[PDB]
């Protein structure tokens, strides 16, 4: 009980749906990552080397996967109004520096960096989303601890005053603030300025979250 | 927007012909296409329809089996191929564009028409000729053998104007609505199988032949024609 | 300083524009809204569904 | 009419008041449970096309549920028809139905197992949805339409296509018809056990105990692990009483699938509670 | 400096006195006796399928048949409600897009998002497609809302305490608006296309004239970020959605909040408010997954469109009131009547 025009309209609508679904299906095979860190964090070096106003949509192609690194550092708004839009990202990449282990910006850098890592961990949108962590500026740290007592920022540690001991405290204290090891896990890593490990670590974390996804898609 | 016919000429009965259409200046792969023909001294005749997606085809009762319509999107071209030519096919052809979605205007632009020289609702006109002088108003009619008012609220009458040496121009699509590029002094309408066209304040270049068409069910059939005279 | 003077001038301008307004009671706004909602309540399908024939969505 | 007559060529009289009865009771729940599954499965099909995994898996579940339902009903037919009243007709049709649909359910289990193995091993690879459904249906209802058809073709001429006492296959120094049911039914159990072991290595990161325990529960029945019990009663005449274990664990698979493969998914649970409750 | 401070204090005191002088009786002390809408046993008639991600905005056309809706996937669809047909699909330039517009004469659309820019597309072309005609830049923070004034004028707002009126023909801001303190998230254009009211994340609303650039009013009364704003179709009032689990209806003359919609057992956000054609329904979306319908004159009860299984994000009505469309985070849109 249709004219010719109605049949043509139906044909046009169905064609639109076919192309729409094809494009939407291809647009779900991407990898989405959000970059965060403190101000003056040295995150510029990581952003340039790692490769893995409004928004700086840094696009990369690595291991056949399309990494959308959203750098949102140009924004001057509360994160509570525009972060939830990324709730489908596989990963949050976090950058903090070792060098300011006792350098007071006011107090010091590490306390506020730890506040940021804690705030990102227990954020209710990021219940099931992994957080990959970079600690950076380690050579200047190994040079600089030669004069600092290390106890300025952490007046409860009394360990051996070598590089590995203080670095182990830094890494453990960063990994400490997870309240929800049941669903997400935090991965710790220190920036390897002469290596491409900064890429491989992030790639491996993304792969692991993807396998977890495809495995809990079967009901497990 | 530009549409151009091509591929005509003189052909004996039998053999085959292929009329092509080259389009330029618009998005070719989103419209639907028709071929419409006209007698050497008389009214028009529909031939074929092809649509978007290459899924719907319709032909004429007089030609079916001898004809084949096709489109090519990447190159923006249209084709109609015919076999076993007869004397009733001596005519002049045209491609016509038309796109269907809520609120579009079918038959918006006509091509130029190629010429082919070869050695069932019924719609007629009411009169033959009305002498016309500039400064006066004119009106023309048609009648049809069956209703054109479909179920969904439309009325498929199409009103066209032709001038000597020119191609048709979409005076009226769907018997009530005015096309783009045409003066507002024109108007057209219809009734229960009785149809009309009006031109107020007649000017020069408003003297020619006026044509009616239906589009309710395939195939499509025309009248014979009405002409004003200066 | 210059910044304080500019801020004070901006505050003066904004509060002068906001203060000099013809204002009406909230009850008058409520009454007008009620009257409007009552007047145009016949051509409204969602409040009173169409009887299944003039409704293209049935 | 034990459930073990699917597997065992012989059932001891000494235990007929028990091993037979268990069977019946189990079927009573199984069918009565399985139908419910499919009905619930029809209600929420419109929000499932979230990825290719969701759709493919839940199609496999639909097939397993229906195949088990019909197989068990027609087996109840085959057991409940008197062999001394109707020499032909309904008895032979019952045997056919049991064989075909029982092959069907095992094959669909194999399909779900290969799905999960595909998703984890080769992480990054994608094929079109329609090819997936085509392969799934042509293998799930595939070989079942070859074996239960060929089986009759050679078996009928000698009239070895029935047992004397129960309208089901029997073998005695000759035609071997349950070796066209027993061997397939078990050759998939091995694959799905491997599947569970493969997932457990990923799940055990070092509630590590609770996650692995829930995994073992959710993939014990639905992948066909319980059928292995019958490997103890198809190699011994009268070991002790393994028959009752086989009946108690295998005749209630429908309840297993409904409680685990259905009531364990969180989103489906919430949707059911919002809709029906 | 000191004289300016004293003048500002005096003007603020005058504003406070004016606000206090108009708080004697309100809608529920006047219109609570009006006849309830009862139970709106309001059922799906069509499910517009197609969205592969969340929905963030829809807008109804002027023919009550052609609809526009857009996602955080990067698509903006012009679609047919009567026969559930898709007429146009428009790809976008940046997927972080949070508002859409539909031209009143029926020829253009517009979009905007975090990338700070407002874009304008033209429909009725002779060449057979929909193309972008304008890109407007000059804001600094994210762009949250946009409306058409006419075929050549467009109003935008962003997260900077800034709003702007833009000449479409030339690309130059005719007059820009500053004076908030927090991010501005939305605006809702007057029926006369001369005004606009904008909500900003300081429990703030501000009223602005398009021709001049001056602001004339600021309303307060909320406790967190205000997410969605709309306008009463006669130009006397507007309603805002807050993230502290309440909806509000302010007047553009009363200089205060008129009503608040809230309940004890509701502690979730409001992502959109819109009205119906007659105004006797206020349809508001929440995060509790329900697209509730309020009796907008009593704030009393909630007819419920419990159809969705995720967060609500947008909802709107037609110009003749035939249908309502709700869009929520479940990748589906529902046409209801």
């Amino acid at each position: 009980t249709l004219s010719a025009e109605d049949k043509a309209a139906v044909e046009r609508s169905k064609m639109i749906d076919r192309n729409l679904r094809e494009d939407g299906e291809k647009a779900a095979r991407e990898v989405k990552l959000l970059l965060l860190g403190a101000g003056e964090s040295g995150k510029s070096t990581i952003v340039k080397q790692m490769k893995i106003t409004g928004i700086v949509e840094t696009h990369f192609t690595f291991k056949d996967l399309h990494f959308k690194m959203f750098d949102v550092g140009a924004q001057r708004s509360e994160r509570k109004k525009w972060i939830h839009c990324f709730e489908g990202v596989t990963a949050i990449i976090f950058c903090v520096a070792l060098s300011d282990y006792d350098l007071v910006l006011a107090m010091n850098r590490m306390h506020e960096s730890m506040k940021l890592f804690d705030s990102i961990c227990n954020n209710k949108w990021f219940t099931d989303t992994s957080i990959i962590l970079f600690l950076n500026k380690k050579d200047l740290f190994e040079e600089k601890i030669k004069k600092s007592p290390l106890t300025i920022c952490y007046p409860e540690y009394a360990g051996s005053n070598t590089y590995e001991e203080a670095a182990a405290y830094i890494q453990c204290q960063f990994e400490d603030l997870n309240k929800r090891k049941d669903t997400k896990e935090i991965y710790t890593h220190f920036t390897c300025s002469t290596d491409t490990k900064n890429v491989q670590f992030v790639f491996d974390a993304v792969t692991d979250v993807i396998i977890k996804n495809n495995l809990k898609d079967c009901g497990l | 927007v530009q549409l151009v016919e091509s591929g005509g000429g003189l052909v004996q009965p039998g053999g085959s012909r292929k009329l092509s259409c080259s389009a330029s200046g618009f998005a070719f792969s989103s419209f639907g296409m028709h071929w419409v023909r006209q007698a050497p001294e008389k009214g028009l005749e529909w031939v074929a329809y092809i649509s978007s997606g290459s899924g719907t085809i319709y032909y004429a009762d007089t030609v079916k089996g001898r004809f084949t319509i096709s489109r090519d999107d990447p190159k923006n071209t249209l084709f109609l191929q015919m076999t076993s030519l007869r004397s009733e096919d001596t005519a002049m052809y045209y491609c016509v564009r038309s796109i269907y979605y809520y609120g579009s205007s079918p038959f918006d632009f006509w091509g130029q028409g190629t010429t082919l020289t070869v050695s069932d609702i019924v719609m007629t006109q009411a009169t033959s000729s009305v002498p016309v002088t500039p400064g006066e108003s004119v009106s023309i009619s048609c009648r049809s053998s069956k209703s054109l008012l479909h179920s969904n609220g439309n009325t498929y009458l199409y009103w066209f104007l032709q001038r000597p040496g020119q191609s048709p121009q979409l005076l009226i699509y769907r018997m009530s609505n005015l096309a783009s590029g045409v003066p507002d002094r024109f108007s057209g309408s219809g009734s229960g199988t009785a149809f009309t066209l009006t031109i107020s304040r007649l000017e020069a270049e408003d003297v020619g032949v006026y044509y009616c068409m239906q589009h309710l069910e395939y195939p499509l059939t025309f009248g014979a024609g009405t002409k004003l005279e200066l | 300083n210059t910044a304080s003077i500019a801020q004070a001038r901006k505050l003066v301008e904004q509060l002068k524009m906001e203060a000099n307004i013809d204002r009406i009671k909230v009850s008058k706004a409520a009454a007008d809204l009620m009257a409007y909602c009552e007047a145009h309540a016949k051509e409204d399908p969602l409040l009173t569904p169409v009887p299944a024939s003039e409704n293209p969505f049935r | 009419t034990s459930f073990s007559i699917l597997m065992s060529p012989f059932v001891p009289s000494t235990i007929f008041p028990v091993v037979k009865w268990i069977t019946y009771v189990g079927l009573g729940i199984s069918i009565g449970s399985l139908i419910l599954c499919l009905i619930i499965e029809a209600l929420f099909w419109k929000q499932i096309k979230k990825s290719q995994t969701s759709h493919t898996r839940r199609i496999c579940m639909v097939n397993i549920a229906l195949s088990l339902l019909i197989a068990d009903v027609w087996f109840i037919v085959g057991a409940t028809v008197d062999t001394t009243v109707n020499p032909s007709g309904v008895c032979t049709a019952a045997v056919f139905f049991t064989h075909f649909f029982y092959l069907s359910l095992f094959f669909w289990m194999l399909m779900l197992g290969i799905l999960l193995a595909y998703r984890i091993i080769l992480v990054f690879h994608h094929m079109a949805q329609h090819l997936m459904m085509a392969v799934g249906f042509c293998l799930g209802y595939g070989c079942p339409l070859i074996i239960s058809v060929i089986t009759i073709a050679v078996t009928q001429p000698s009239n070895t296509y029935k047992r004397k006492d129960v309208c089901w296959l029997n073998w005695s120094n000759g035609s071997k018809p349950l070796l066209a049911f027993v061997v397939p039914a078990l050759a998939i159990v091995a694959v799905n056990f491997v599947v569970v072991l493969l997932v457990l290595t990923k799940l055990w990161r070092p509630a590590t105990i609770i996650r692995v325990g829930k995994s073992l529960l959710i993939l014990t029945p639905l992948l066909g692990l319980t059928w292995g019990f019958g490997i103890g009663t198809i190699v011994d005449s009268q070991n002790l009483a393994w028959h009752v274990i086989f009946a108690l664990l295998n005749a209630f698979q429908g309840f297993f699938i409904l409680c685990f493969g259905i009531l364990l998914d969180s989103k489906l649970r919430q949707l059911l509670f919002n809709k029906l409750s | 400096l000191d004289q300016l401070r004293q003048e500002a204090e005096q003007l603020k005191n005058q504003i406070r006195d004016a606000r206090k002088a108009c708080a004697d009786a309100t809608l529920s002390q006047i219109t609570n006796n009006i006849d309830p809408v009862g139970r709106i046993q309001m059922r799906t008639r069509r499910t517009l399928r197609g969205h592969l991600a969340k929905i963030y905005a829809m807008h109804w056309g002027t023919d009550s048949r052609l609809l526009v809706s857009a996602s955080q996937d990067g698509k903006l669809i012009i679609w047919d409600s009567y026969t559930t047909n898709k007429v146009h699909a428009i790809p976008l330039r940046s997927s972080w897009v949070m508002t859409c517009a539909y031209a009143p004469s029926g020829n253009y659309v517009a979009c905007g998002g975090l990338d700070n820019i407002c874009s304008i597309y033209n429909l009725k072309t002779r060449e057979g497609n929909v193309r972008v005609s304008r890109e407007l830049a000059g804001h600094t923070g994210y762009l949250s809302c946009c409306r058409f004034l006419d075929d050549n004028q467009i109003v935008t707002s962003s997260g900077d305490t800034t709003c702007a009126l833009w000449d479409i023909e030339t690309g130059q801001q005719t007059t820009t608006f500053t004076g908030h303190t927090g991010d501005v998230m939305s605006l809702s254009l007057a029926p006369d296309t001369r005004l606009f009211v904008s909500g900003a994340c300081d429990a703030s609303a501000k009223l602005w004239d398009v021709r001049e650039g001056m602001c004339r009013q600021t309303f307060t009364g909320h406790e967190s970020d205000i997410n969605a704003i709309c306008f009463f179709p006669n130009g006397n009032a507007f309603a805002t959605g807050s993230d502290d689990a309440t909806c509000r209806l302010f007047d553009l003359r009363a200089d205060q909040e008129l009503m608040t919609y809230s309940h004890d057992n509701i502690i979730c956000g409001i992502t959109s408010v819109s009205f119906s054609k007659s105004g006797r329904l206020l349809l508001a979306g929440y995060d509790d997954f329900n697209c509730n319908v309020w009796d907008a004159l009593k704030a009393d009860r909630a007819g419920v469109l419990a159809g969705h299984d995720n967060r609500v994000s947008c909802l709107g009505v037609t110009d003749d009131g035939m249908a309502v469309a709700t869009g929520s985070w479940d990748s589906f849109l529902k046409i209801w009547n």
